């Protein structure tokens, strides 16, 4: 079985340095990219970094360009964040998660660690997610929206991070439907409009709900839907 | 550098040497050279200057090439001597060959810095084709020049390497070297020492390293064989953003000249091992009838 188990974070004066780390087992983590995403205090998914299967190509967000690092031993199935001068705006729960397509990570994330929190002591494609809060009563068929600055094709996947709990991925290609997800989960759309579409909600509370793009270079996730039963 | 020279006899009267990271650095260049004018149909004419260009190339790099050939020539007299020792202890003439075959290596890092003003000449080219690349837009670049340029230029490659057994060729030529141990060993103890037994083991043993550096291009050939089938999928079909779409066409341009230098070279690997082989059977039949005649 798969798990990325993560460590390294704490409390760090402003200014500092601070590494990061992820614990690869259950694949064959040499054939895949991995990509590094935080979550600031009640904010949504913002990507941090990506690095490629061989570890020759590796990309950042424009924010912490100049001052993290990524890289990775694919011997010790190790993959690291060199966080260096440690800016307020670091403060998250960050999560080392797996690209679902090989040697490029593209098309999304199989699989997400729980993260790790760091606390400091004080152009790219823009996804407009429609309902920011919504609240159903059980059964009720439920639509979520998501509008792409540009015509991003099929390129769209859908998350749903439950109560302090790691994202899980739900759909891959825009209505293309992960195995496990029961049958309930839909999405559907191209271009600029999708949509996400849960007939019967089921008792599972299913907490808060991201979209994200992967056609450009910052896979850009939309704000969240909490939905409450 | 050496350890990384191939010496290739595909025929009888034929020896020459490869610096691997150059062919593969020149095929590198060569893709992205071909890349980046099939990127757009407005700029396909290019071809017949940049085939020109790579001709130019290829003969100044085989003219530094020809200067070793006197120390080659050596080489090859001195194989000769060995294969047949006929007219001719015997690690007289055989020392005689490591010291020819390494004072060549010691030729070619001679040259080497003659070597990279070539190797450089092919990237400064291929590096103004693929910088004057351009898109519409930037946002949506077209996967075309990826497209046609694979299933052209490397496709059949491929395809070649799927139809044959490339596996029940490695296990061909093992049989080949088992039988020929087996019998050497019934031929050395049937008579023992004699020069000709001596070329048996010399060629024997040849042909051993001419196998595993068979069994290790084949082991390059089987990765990016899956590797570039599977990329591909990823690279055609869709738009990239520019940034993207000149990151995607050099990953491309690597697993291809990864996967041609180590399909060139294990032809002519073949091609030696088989040339050999035959060299091999002439002997084994000369010491069966040496043997026959004592009786």
């Amino acid at each position: 079985e798969v798990q990325l188990v993560e460590s390294g974070g704490g409390v760090v004066q402003p200014g500092r340095s601070l590494r990061l780390s992820c614990a690869a087992s259950g694949f064959a983590f040499s054939s895949y990219g991995m990509h590094w995403v935080r979550q600031a205090p009640g904010k949504g998914l913002e990507w941090v970094a990506l690095i490629w299967s061989d570890g020759s190509n590796k990309d950042y967000a424009d924010s912490v360009k100049g001052r993290f690092t990524i890289s990775r031993d694919n011997s010790k199935s190790t993959l690291s964040l060199q966080m260096n001068s440690l800016r307020a705006e670091d403060t998250a729960v960050y999560y080392c998660a797996r690209g679902k397509e090989e040697y490029y990570g593209s098309g999304g994330s199989d699989y997400w660690g729980q993260g790790t929190l760091i606390t400091v002591s004080s152009s790219d494609i823009v996804m407009t997610q429609s309902p920011s809060s919504l609240s159903a009563s059980v059964g009720d068929r439920v639509t979520i929206t998501c509008r792409a600055s540009q015509s991003i094709s099929s390129y769209l996947h859908w998350y749903q991070q439950k109560p302090g709990k790691a994202p899980k991925l739900l759909i891959y290609a825009a209505s293309s439907l992960q195995s496990g997800v029961p049958s309930r989960f839909s999405g559907s759309g191209s271009g600029t409009d999708f949509t996400l579409t849960i007939s019967s909600l089921q008792p599972a509370d299913f907490a808060t709900y991201y979209c994200q793009q992967s056609y450009s270079t910052p896979p850009t996730f939309g704000g969240g839907t909490k939905v409450e039963i | 550098i050496a350890n990384s020279i191939d010496i290739l006899q595909e025929k009888e009267g034929h020896l020459d040497f490869v610096i691997i990271p150059h062919y593969t650095f020149l095929d590198y260049y060569k893709h992205l050279s071909y890349n980046s004018i099939y990127h757009k149909s407005s700029t396909y004419g290019k071809y017949i200057a940049v085939d020109a260009f790579i001709k130019k190339i290829n003969e100044a790099y085989d003219k530094v090439k020809s200067k070793c050939n006197d120390i080659k020539n050596d080489l090859i007299a001195t194989i000769k001597k060995l294969e047949h020792p006929y007219d001719i202890a015997f690690k007289k003439m055989m020392d005689e060959y490591n010291t020819k075959k390494k004072k060549l290596i010691k030729c070619i890092k001679n040259h080497e810095n003659d070597f990279n003003k070539i190797c450089m000449d092919m990237k400064n080219y291929g590096t103004n084709l693929f910088e004057q690349l351009s898109c519409y837009n930037n946002n949506f670049c077209n996967t075309n020049g990826i497209r046609y340029h694979y299933d052209e230029y490397i496709h059949k490659l491929i395809l070649s390497v799927k139809s044959k057994n490339l596996n029940k060729d490695l296990s061909d030529m093992t049989n080949i070297l088992q039988q020929s141990e087996l019998l050497l060993t019934n031929l050395n103890k049937k008579m023992g020492s004699y020069i000709y037994i001596d070329t048996i083991k010399f060629i024997h043993k040849e042909m051993k390293h001419i196998f595993n550096r068979i069994e290790y291009h084949t082991k390059i050939i089987n990765d990016k064989t899956k590797i570039i089938q599977d990329k591909i999928k990823l690279n055609i079909w869709r738009t990239f953003q520019k940034d993207e779409l000149l990151k995607r066409i050099l990953d491309m341009s690597n697993e291809y000249s990864l996967f041609i230098t180590s399909d060139h070279l294990r032809q002519m690997l073949y091609n030696t091992f088989y040339s050999k082989e035959k060299h091999l059977n002439n002997i084994f039949h000369h010491l069966i009838y040496v043997l026959q005649m004592k009786f």
